[PDB]
């Protein structure tokens, strides 16, 4: 039973979310080694891709058991305020250690200063000393997707009209990773708890976040794309 | 929310898909 | 057997720190009852003084968790600057009164949504008001208080900390902890939730810093020098 | 800082205490 929704997770995380493995790494020089407010033109890629993986997270959380059967009103509720979230998971799962680098799911590899300069801004170190703090729980698609799924059915988001139902289902996702934990990693004792402390550190970012949006949108050169915006605020 | 809701309501097509990412794109 | 003592001194940490509900003499105004306002003063005067002695409260109680004070004094005060929110927060959701839904400070003040509101909180209100309730099935005492507390301070994913490894290695006991206490009280799978719990804090907490920027602008004077001390840039 | 740094480096006493809750508050 509790095999099958991990099969489930994991198996909805891949076909949503390609791993690094598969993806062929292409590298711009430009905006590079300086530090500016915003390069116009890494901002319109990344906006564009963060779009594309927004998209992605909705198919992600359509495979999710239980999600569809919750109200249109709750589903939008849920993936507005777990969007910033999964986003960022997503591409902290995607950093390389040596090379100091992210790499989106087109294969854009940038360095910390593109990252700066492609909208992330005050939350560029916050990003990267997030993704090494990833780099010691050794996660794997289903941790990732188990993550991502327990952030985003947390029935503790406001507006939510059944509350309770969402609590219900969020349970037996966090005994799944916890069960997850035990099976992969039977040396390190405090995994799971571990895990969920990192939750937390994701939750502070994408706050964060939120009010980066705002400042943002006075220094793009004309306005947010659509679905980001309906996504924050 | 507009686009957000056809996304949630997708008899599933690349076709579908297609014209919601543009719409989502801008 | 660590585990068993560990307990008590946080929850004695916590007591003498922290005067419980149980404990305070209430009291009530009556302005800014009735009528949003953007800020009322003479509640915003109370409010700050009441802060700023309960962040007080915090350092006095930091000193007694176990190895705290063994960490070098710059890393004493990061975390103390990190996490010093999250336990306000914390505290004050820990004196939420459901029938008459009423905060108490330490020195007895009782506020409506309202006043709350009023006092400094504006945006913030509902969702602090709305983690006092989810705060409540979990039926909380003094240790499990102390324990979260103490969690979320020694946390070593903070920003800038000299040893992390050593914070961490602080917080491993503390996690425990927790861990054994929540399972000799008795839901079924209380430990899981509690950790949640400190996820929606710190992104409420998060929220709480950007609102202290909004604050500077609407409040007459200045922030009371230790408020501005712990919560700058 | 500067009032923080007090409070953590401090000898215990009422009077001292006192005097750094004055200079917190302001
Ligand atoms: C809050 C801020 C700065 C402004 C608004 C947007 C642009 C939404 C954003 C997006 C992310 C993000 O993580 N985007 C991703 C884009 C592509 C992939 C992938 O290809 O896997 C993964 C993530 C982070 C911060 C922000
Ligand atoms: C972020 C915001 C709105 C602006 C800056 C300050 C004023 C620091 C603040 C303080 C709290 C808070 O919880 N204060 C408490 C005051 C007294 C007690 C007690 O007596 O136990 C407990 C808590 C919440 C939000 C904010």
């Amino acid at each position: 039973e509790v095999g099958e929704l991990i099969e489930k997770v994991r198996k909805a995380h891949q076909e949503t979310f390609p791993a690094l493995c598969q993806l062929g790494k292409y590298t711009t020089n430009n905006s590079s080694e300086q530090r500016v407010s915003l390069d116009i033109d890494l901002w319109d890629k990344f906006s564009e891709l963060s779009t594309k993986c927004i998209i992605k997270t909705v198919e992600f959380a359509k495979q999710l058991p239980g999600f569809t059967t919750l109200t249109i009103a709750d589903q939008i509720t849920l993936l507005k305020a777990a969007c910033l979230d999964i986003l960022i998971l997503r591409i902290c799962t995607r950093y390389t250690p040596e090379q100091d680098t992210m790499t989106f799911s087109d294969g854009l590899t940038l360095n910390r200063t593109q990252m700066h300069n492609a909208g992330f801004g005050p939350l560029t170190d916050l990003v990267f000393a997030f993704a090494n703090q990833l780099l010691p729980l050794e996660m794997d698609d289903a941790e990732t997707g188990l993550l991502s799924a327990i952030c985003l059915i947390c029935g503790d988001r406001q507006d939510l009209e059944q509350p309770d139902r969402v609590d219900m289902l969020q349970e037996p996702l966090l005994e799944a990773l916890k069960v997850y934990v035990r099976k992969r990693r039977p040396s390190r004792p405090h995994m799971f708890p571990k895990m969920l402390m990192k939750i937390t550190d994701l939750r502070s970012i994408s706050a964060k976040g939120a009010e980066r949006v705002i400042t943002l949108k006075m220094e793009i050169p004309g306005s947010m794309p659509p679905l980001i915006q309906e996504m924050l605020e | 929310h507009k686009i957000l809701h056809r996304l949630l309501q997708d008899s599933s097509s690349p076709v579908d898909l297609a014209k919601l990412t543009a719409e989502a794109t801008g």
